[PDB]
């Protein structure tokens, strides 16, 4: 929310980790079709220091800060040799949290105090 | 178990937050936000100029909270105005108390 | 919540005058706002039964009375004429009623040879005797189930309920009773007569201090108990004293450095004290001497009920001042601004238990065989607090130190020296070398002589960065320090 | 809060005055967003330019008297938004130098 | 209300209540500056029925309907020397004495905030 209340630019993450073999490639779509390598930025597969053959690798991908508020999607194929059929797809919105749910509770009483 | 995130004195408004532990579990712990705010609903626009015409609209805006016209006297703080008591021909400027419980000289 | 603290739980019997002190943080606005003593109706808010303003109810009339101790801090609701129905839920407190600021007590009412005596303490049974004859068979009977069950043998042997603490005679001497104990038992010598056994918990002395303080605690038992080791519980929820700290040598985890105690005096009093107060120290503290050291029952216990205002006038103190091996600190101890200073006390710990404080430095200016020279006092920043410097970086000196004034309002401030060794800010010993960084000569780096009563400044090179700094005295112990003005930057040791 | 009413044909150009608390932090200028309602940075303290609005602003810093000035080079017609200066991390709420065109 | 409807002066009083020693001094003063002493005419201390050592005055100041009607902040300062600074003041004016209806207004924003 720090950055997003800049109103400059927001910043994404697909982060991806286990994969053993290390030659994976994240991709980013957005609208149904591949986004231009030039927005996303993959850094290099890096060893996992909680673990042993599992990696780990970042890709962010900046985006027009309103654009986050326009309500798009920007979806992250990790598409590597060893997931089941070979790409795995992931979505972000603004609304991807789980739905909250407020509690508005007026008291127009004059008795019925509060506590400090 | 309450963190309290602000305590605005100046609009009574509090926020505090919780994870109330709902199941017994992880990833099911609601994370929450008390916010409460108390409208004076007889106080001034001008909390200190008396006179000024009654305040109906409350704007409160969370973000300028979170980090200037007041709506409720602290309690803590000495309020004062200034009034004419004319006693005799000698009109003299007199510093009145609104707030009296807060405002005798220590 | 609510900083306004006053007994959770009183009671009384019946046309018994009851007195209820409540403590609030002393400010003006708490001097001198509206004290009110309100019911809590059952559904409804409070009635307000009697107010600091001159208000009593239509009861309360004549035998309640509300004083305001502004000085101490403290309002007390005085109640004669106690009855069954003045028995319930009542607060205490300031400003209005449907407004929070509040305390909650109970009080219970309770319908009004007796032999009443603490837990764990001397008692005595008297039975009358027949003299016709010499000495009819008897023993020690109990009250329970409509007949004394054998409590104790006829040959005197002891009962594995009370056992080794009964002596008879009619004359029966039983001590450090447990709270079970106590009955009403009806002895016969056959003729029965009747008797009373009671056993009281003692009442917590009620203790309101501030938070980032200190408190006392004065464990005066009887003499008697008085060599047993003695102890400090911590009462939980459940019946498990959090021990905290013990004569016989136990300490708290979670409270190093900080506590100290007061050896017992002649008799069996020593005090407790406890510094760095902080909201979780909040509860009932309970004494009591009993050998082992966890509170065990048949044991002579004093209470306190301590509260701890999250609202307090004391500062902010940084609690670590960790410095380089080799350098110096700088320590501001705060100290109540009303009451100036009589003696500066400076002091380290012994241990968790002990922590019986050394004091380094004194007003006077007397100092410790190894801080003799390397340490001192410097009162200024005058306006209520000071400047305690401690140069040449040895390790041993990691530990916490202690602020002690003998003003009146004592607070120990404490603060903890994390010693890391690491590159000196300053350069090295005289003879007269001295250096610190240029990020750090923002300010103006100073030559003190080091005197034990008065630290003066004297001539050495004083330029801009040279090597960074540097002494001359060109023609004992000395310092080349930096100094903000106001305030005061670390130190330098040459000879 | 003022708000300076500047006009300008295609091609004329807009210069914008706003103060400069010398924090340097942050300091911007925001068009408003009308089909939200908030604020949107279109320039600030750090090269991010709006896609829109490519290349056609720059900003320049004096200490003189404190002036952060806003040069457009170009002026497409497109009805230009409430300018409002601001500082700080806050966009919406930092606000103060109102501009409208 | 009932003196209101007859729109002929409409009577506000201020009553002081509580204080010890004796002696009180009211003074009106209408949006502003001081009233005139013609117009209003507070009592005189006398000992409240049911708090033995406290009394209580009572001030009233009449006034034209309209100009009650239009919203003007009328004030009662008191001067005694028991209070803080001696003096304090409470004004009352069309609607907050007892007005008929409560309009207000809460515009809450913002309720996320990164906070
Ligand atoms: C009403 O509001 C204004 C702000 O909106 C403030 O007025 C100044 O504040 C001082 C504080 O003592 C007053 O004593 C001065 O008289 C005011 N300046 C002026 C104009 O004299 C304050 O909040 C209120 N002041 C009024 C209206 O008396
Ligand atoms: C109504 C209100 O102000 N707060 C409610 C509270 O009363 C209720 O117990 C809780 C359920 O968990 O939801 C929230
Ligand atoms: C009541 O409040 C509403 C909303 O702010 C406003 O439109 C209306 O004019 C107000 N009426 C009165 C009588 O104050």
């Amino acid at each position: 929310r720090e950055q997003l209340n800049l109103r400059e630019s927001a910043t994404i993450t697909c982060l991806v980790t286990g994969f053993s073999p290390a030659d994976v490639f994240v991709q980013w779509m957005q609208r149904g079709q591949p986004l231009s390598p030039e927005k996303y930025v993959t850094s290099a597969p890096m060893p996992e220091p909680q673990a042993p053959g599992r990696y780990f690798a970042h890709s962010i991908l900046t985006v027009s800060e309103e654009e986050w508020n326009t309500g798009e999607t920007y979806t992250c194929v990790v598409a590597h040799e060893a997931l089941p059929n070979r790409v795995t797809e992931r979505t972000v919105d603004k609304s991807t949290g789980k739905p909250t749910l407020y509690n508005v509770s007026l008291v127009m009483s004059d008795t019925a105090g509060t506590c400090y | 178990e309450r963190i309290v995130l602000v305590d605005n004195k100046c609009k009574c408004a509090r926020i505090t937050s919780r994870i109330i532990r709902s199941s017994e579990d992880p990833n099911e712990d609601i994370v929450e936000r008390n916010i409460r705010i108390i409208v004076p609903l007889n106080n001034r626009e001008n909390i200190s100029d008396p006179t000024s015409p009654l305040r109906t609209r409350f704007v409160y805006h969370l973000s300028d909270l979170c980090k200037e016209t007041c709506y409720t006297y602290d309690r803590n703080k000495c309020y004062t105005a200034v009034v004419p008591l004319v006693y005799g021909g000698e009109t003299k400027m007199v510093e009145t108390a609104l707030t009296p419980d807060a405002c005798y000289p220590d | 919540k609510s900083p306004i603290f006053g007994p959770e739980e009183v009671n009384s019997v019946e046309g018994n005058s009851v007195s209820i002190t409540c403590y609030y943080p002393p400010t003006s606005v708490n001097r001198h706002t509206r004290k009110y003593w309100c019911r809590q109706g059952a559904r409804g808010g409070c009635i307000t039964l009697i107010s600091s303003e001159g208000y009593v109810s239509s009861k309360y009339a004549g035998r309640a009375n509300l004083t305001n101790f502004p000085e101490n801090g403290t309002f007390v609701v005085n109640i004669a004429q106690l009855s069954q129905d003045d028995s319930g839920r009542y607060k205490c407190g300031l400003g209005i009623n449907s407004r929070g600021l509040s305390f909650d007590v109970s009080l219970e009412v309770s319908q009004g040879k007796v032999y009443t005596v603490d837990l764990g303490r001397t008692v005595t049974i008297n039975c009358p005797f027949k003299t016709e004859n010499a000495q009819k068979r008897k023993s020690l009977y109990k009250q329970i189930g409509l007949y004394p069950v054998l409590v104790i043998d006829s040959s005197g042997y002891v009962n594995p309920n009370y056992t080794g603490r009964i002596r008879l005679d009619f004359s029966v001497v039983i001590n450090q009773l447990r709270l079970s104990d106590a009955g009403q038992y009806l002895c016969q010598a056959s003729n029965k007569k009747n008797a009373d056994l009671q056993v009281l918990k003692p009442e917590p002395e009620l203790v309101y201090e501030d938070l980032r303080g200190s408190v006392t605690f004065h464990c005066a038992l009887g003499p008697e108990v008085a060599n047993v080791a003695k102890f400090l519980c911590r009462q939980s929820s459940g019946e498990n004293c959090d021990v905290v700290v013990n004569t016989l040598g136990k300490r708290a985890p979670a409270f190093e450095g900080r506590i100290l105690l007061n050896p017992q005096d002649k008799d069996g009093s020593f005090s407790v004290v406890i510094t760095g107060l902080r909201k979780e120290d909040a509860g009932r503290y309970l004494c009591g001497a009993h050998s082992d050291g966890q509170l065990q029952e048949g044991s002579p216990i004093q209470a306190w009920q301590l509260f701890v205002n999250e609202e307090s006038t004391i500062p902010r103190s940084p609690t670590v001042v960790k410095g380089v091996a080799g350098g110096s600190v700088a320590v501001l101890c705060p100290y109540n601004r009303k009451e100036s200073k009589s003696i500066k006390y400076w002091c380290l710990w012994e241990g968790a238990q002990n922590g019986r404080c050394p004091l380094l430095v004194d007003s006077e200016g007397w100092v410790k065989a190894q801080y003799e020279g390397r340490l001192s006092l410097l009162e200024e920043p005058g306006n209520g607090t000071f400047t305690v410097i401690l140069n040449q970086l040895t390790s041993r000196d990691a530990g916490f130190y202690w602020c002690l004034t003998n003003g009146d309002t004592l607070w120990r401030t404490t603060v903890e020296i994390k010693i890391i060794e690491g590159e000196p800010n300053l350069k090295v010993p005289g003879n007269v070398p001295c250096h610190f960084p240029c990020k750090f000569s923002s300010y103006e780096k100073y030559w003190c002589k080091w005197n034990n009563t008065g630290c003066q400044a004297l001539p050495s090179q004083d330029e801009g960065p040279s090597k960074s700094r540097l002494v001359s005295l060109t023609l004992g112990w000395y310092w080349c320090g930096v100094k903000q003005g106001h305030f005061y930057g670390e130190t330098a040791a040459v000879y | 809060l003022p708000e300076v009413k500047v006009e300008g044909e295609l091609g004329g150009s807009v210069t914008i005055k706003c103060p400069l608390p010398e924090m340097h932090v942050r300091i911007y200028l925001c068009r408003e967003m009308a089909g939200s309602g908030t604020c949107g940075t279109v320039v600030s303290t750090t090269n991010f330019i709006k896609a829109e609005y490519k290349g056609r602003v720059t900003l320049k810093q004096y200490p003189r008297k404190n002036l952060f000035l806003v040069e457009v080079t170009q002026l497409t017609e497109s009805d230009s938004g409430v300018y409002a200066c601001g500082a700080g991390m806050n966009t919406d709420r930092g606000k103060t130098q109102k501009v409208t065109l």
